[PDB]
C-alpha cells in the first residue's frame, strides 16, 4: 500500500557456458578469484 | 700452427604447446589428460 510502499531490487541472469577456468582456492577452501581462460591473451598466459 | 676449436654457446630454444601437442584440441583427450595433474603447466614452466 501507499503507506509502506517499497522499491525492490533487480536480479541479473548470466548464461552458463562450457569453458575452461583457472580457479584460485583460498586458505579456507573458497574460490576467491578466477580466470576465464579464453577471454584474454593474459588469461591464456595465466591458464597455460 | 693454427689450432681450430669450436665452443658452443647456444642451443635452439624450443617452446612446446603441451595441450595441442598431446591432445590436438580434442575435448575427450583433454578430459583424459586432466587426470595426470598439471603436467602441461609444468612443461611450459620448465621450457620457459
Amino acid at each position: 500500500p501507499f503507506n509502506d510502499r517499497k522499491a525492490w531490487a533487480a536480479f541479473y541472469i548470466y548464461k552458463l557456458h562450457p569453458l575452461t577456468y583457472l580457479l584460485n582456492f583460498d586458505v579456507e577452501g573458497y574460490i576467491t578469484k578466477a580466470v576465464d581462460c579464453g577471454y584474454d591473451d593474459f588469461a591464456q598466459l595465466q591458464c597455460s | 700452427g693454427v689450432t681450430q676449436e669450436f665452443i658452443e654457446t647456444t642451443i635452439q630454444k624450443i617452446t612446446v604447446d603441451c595441450k595441442q601437442y598431446v591432445c590436438n584440441g580434442f575435448k575427450k583427450c583433454e578430459d583424459l589428460l586432466k587426470e595426470y595433474g598439471q603436467f602441461c603447466s609444468k612443461i611450459n614452466q620448465a621450457l620457459h
